[PDB]
């Protein structure tokens, strides 16, 4: 069959594919009406779908570490999908600059919450993780 | 229908060089990809090797213990499957089966290069790899006593010792006695020269005077050994 | 052998049994099982995630999981005594394709019976030859299985050894035979020397000298 | 008898979904064959997860002063641009793993430093080009 | 099939109150949104107001000017709109049209609330608001002379002034006269009165002797004014 | 008034004209075009993205761009001249709809005309009765519009006027009539009067004064 290796390899990728576009439609979603509903009121919905890309993403580096085996499938939308569509670094820094342009002290308060409080949900998630079989 | 009929088996002292075919029928044979597969004498079934198909280039896979030495080839018009085996190791010994292989991947479970299945076999092929010679067989006498009596039964024989190669074919009284009479598959030593047994089960009371003789055969060195058994 | 199974395994008829094969390339890959009788060709029995073809009856099921497959024998028979494979690939990912060890399916379909064995010195012929030859024929036995060991005054004799397996006599019941190799110095300077069957736990041992 | 308001705000909402839909169901496949294909070429600093990010930085930039001086289109098509493709495209969690990763210290900073400072110039880039090239 | 009549139009002063009336059939009646449109005279169409249907709970959307004024409503069971006018304005006079509206939203390109039409419409319904009572005309003649002469015809006729409400009907010579007669559409004055001309053209030379008479004639007062036209000095 | 049209805008018969609504409405909802006779009840004409309804000839077509709605008439017809309204949303996302000024199509179809004046002054007895009004009336004309002024000793006389609408005559030529009032006192202590009509540019001006 037309070089079965190849025929086999793409049909794998199809499926890590439709996993990685199933992950992501409904992380960007997410992401989307947090923004929307949210940014209106330092905009905390592109910073609330951060911190909470941060805190999954970090109860499964501890997790796909430590229980692996299961499946690379959910993996991969799970991480490079669900964790890369409710997440984004583009949306908060159009806002960096948009304090910058108006002109010095909140451009730089984004810039501080936003890596530092994504990293803690990091920390959050990984030592939940990790504490809870230890 | 179906059909695979390996050929050109037998006999190759070590270092040697033979060449398996494998007559194929009854299926697309143009583009099916397949196998060989070997037994050893009394062990599992080993993987030889796989060529691949049409699409894929013609590409071969061997087994390790077989890569360098042996190569895999096929002719779509001759219909046939060949496996050239040099510089052989007496490893090499056993039955060779050419088997069509299919291919097996299910799309959502899947892990490339899916799993090969065989489908259709052959029925084999006999390869022997041993330096030993040709040997007729040493035919010394299992003769009965008070070890050998069951009470109104008693069992004598015949050991065919150090003969090569495979097979003897024992008898009793020249074909008369058939019941109490069972002969052995033959054991193989390590000087490469096999050694069954025979024995009859008989009247304990029949020791003494009864004649009982076993007729050994052997036509691959065209010895036949006849011996009497008394106590 | 990445592809690991349990030797020899066995079921009493009509009933159920299964055979597991093991590894790590079967985490990632599926199987294929194979029936095998003596001098009869391979059959396929099932392969991959839920294949059985045809002709191939229903009682016979593939399994998956973990790191483990099995071969699911439903309604055991007699015309099913025999060894069966798995087969996949060797490690994950790989072209090349390997076997498991097997696994000799006994049908019990016989009730149990106790090894008989007798037991033969040489021959003076033998001797006059300069060889000697011990022995040992066990009969009437089942299932087809037993455990082969010489003593030298109850020592052990693990060199110069050579066992045959056991097939089927003419009553059913199996029989094999093992012999034993010495330098007639070394026979006639013992006091002893004992064939030792283990059949079940029985040790039936018999003794020439 | 679903009430016209509501049934027209929800199908719009819906359009307006579909678009990110598609969007982000792009710009997602974009980042997974960068990081997949181009992260195992350094573990102290991961171009794959950092090159899809300085491009979203990039395209998002270029669009947050094209999308305020040119009207007359959709915010359709903003959308799924901007909260879909520069989002999908984009990460802070694949990024934030590496950094701990690494702490588990100089790599660690330089991670937060790099991808920072250099997906903020992206949109610097971006912004510029755009406003210069029409002014 | 699909008929929609208004009903209930009239005369009122301003301040007062009219209640205008929709009968409808030919359609699902109990389903449809409506919406009341007004042309006031010698102006655009102007949307007044929409009741909407069963599934909205029957809200209703006035047009600015209106809103807290009038009043739409329904009666389902007898297949009617109405539109009450509270406190009217001399603005709201025209005509008014009871209109069944469809409701529009293309997926692709829409954005709610989609936007209405207007598919079927009544004949409409003239409501006038002015605080002007009934009054007879002053009919005074327009006479012949040199700069009303065209060689071989000359143009004479009536002006019929200050009257209310609508119509007046000229005639000339008790109808005798067809040919050369062009009664105008009457023009209305800040005194909320109408005034309307009639012109007969005719012979040059028939002028100094033959008679000509226009016979206005306004039932609304039941006034009938009948006048003798000839040359002036 | 958030819909904008052009008030009035003709074509040659068997032509193609087209009819421009313009507001911020129009650019995020669509149209619907409305034709008006007098008397005569609208008639809904197009609407939305592509929908004619049914009678309505394929003549007829909706067009819709950047903040601008079109009508579309393809092969002028007698029967069209009429009055056209866009109508759709006040403003973006609203629940009010809205018309806009309207566009008076003239199918001309009748080859121009001049506008014949003739102009009267009071009459001796609506001066007795202490009013005074100047009576102008024109005939005659194609097409039917027309700008009429009035002057004192020709100077701007903007109020006590009052003008008709062109209504056809019985040559299918059009004709209107122009009320101007005065106090008695205000006729008489001036030397001219002078009604002056504007059509297609033309001016004419015909004059009258205390014989």
């Amino acid at each position: 069959l037309w070089n079965w290796f190849d025929i086999t390899n793409w049909l794998w990728y199809i499926k890590s594919l439709f996993a990685v576009i199933i992950g992501g439609s409904v992380g960007c979603t997410l992401r989307w009406l947090l923004s929307t509903k949210f940014n209106s009121l330092l905009p905390p919905g592109t910073l609330v779908v951060n911190l909470l890309a941060g805190l999954i993403i970090g109860t499964m580096l501890a997790y796909f570490l430590r229980q692996p085996h299961l499946d690379p499938f959910w993996k991969l939308m799970i991480t490079t999908g669900l964790c890369g569509g409710l997440s984004t670094f583009s949306t908060f820094s159009v806002e960096v600059f948009a304090l910058l342009q108006a002109g010095y002290i909140w451009a730089l308060t984004s810039v501080l919450v936003h890596v530092i409080g994504s990293l803690i949900m990091t920390a959050l998630g990984f030592f939940i993780i990790t504490i809870l079989f230890a | 229908e179906v059909r695979l009929v390996e050929s050109g088996g037998g006999l190759v002292k070590p270092g040697g060089s033979l060449r398996l075919s494998c007559s194929a029928s009854g299926f697309d044979f143009d583009n099916a990809w397949m196998t060989w597969v070997r037994q050893p004498p009394g062990k599992g079934l080993e993987w030889v090797g796989r060529i691949t198909g049409p699409g894929e280039g013609w590409s071969v896979d061997y087994a390790e213990s077989v890569k360098g030495r042996f190569t895999i080839s096929r002719d779509n018009t001759k219909n046939t499957l060949y496996l050239e085996m040099n510089n052989v190791r007496t490893e090499d010994t056993g039955y060779y089966f050419c088997a069509r292989t299919g291919k097996y991947y299910d799309f959502w479970s899947g892990y490339p290069p899916g799993e090969e299945y065989f489908q259709d076999w052959g029925q084999g092929t006999l390869v022997i790899v041993s330096s030993a010679s040709t040997k007729g067989p040493s035919v010394f006498p299992l003769a009965p006593s008070s070890k050998s009596t069951s009470g109104g039964t008693a069992a004598l024989g015949c050991l065919v010792k150090d003969y090569f190669p495979e097979p003897v074919t024992v008898s009793w009284n020249s074909g008369a006695l058939t019941s109490g009479v069972h002969t052995f598959p033959a054991v193989l030593q390590s000087s490469g020269l096999y050694s069954l047994s025979s024995v009859v089960t008989v009247p304990s009371s029949s020791l003494g005077t009864q004649t009982y003789i076993c007729n050994v055969n052997h036509k691959p060195s065209n010895t036949k050994v006849d011996k009497k058994v008394e106590p | 052998s990445e592809l690991t199974q349990d030797p020899a395994v066995s079921v009493a008829l009509k009933q159920t049994v299964t055979i597991t094969c093991r590894g790590d390339s079967l985490r990632s890959h599926y199987a294929s099982w194979y029936q095998k009788k003596p001098g009869q060709a391979p059959v396929l029995l099932f392969y991959g995630k839920n294949n059985r073809p045809s002709g191939i009856p229903d009682r016979f099921s593939g399994s998956a999981s973990g790191n483990r497959a099995s071969l699911t024998i439903t309604g055991a028979q007699a015309e099913d005594e025999a060894d069966y494979y798995c087969s996949s690939r060797d490690k994950s990912g790989s072209r090349l394709s390997v076997f498991g060890g097997g696994t000799k399916l006994t049908v019990l379909s016989q009730p149990k019976a106790a090894p008989s064995v007798t037991l033969f010195p040489p021959s003076s012929e033998e001797l006059q030859a300069n060889k000697a030859t011990l022995v040992c024929l066990i009969s009437d036995f089942y299932p087809g299985a037993v455990t082969v060991a010489w003593k030298a005054d109850s020592s052990p004799v693990k060199a110069g050894v050579e066992t045959t397996t056991p097939s089927k006599q003419s009553n059913n019941k199996y029989a094999a035979s093992s012999y034993l190799s010495l330098t007639p110095e070394q026979w006639k300077s013992h006091r002893s020397y004992s064939c030792q069957v283990t059949h079940e736990g029985s040790t039936v041992e018999k003794t020439v000298a």
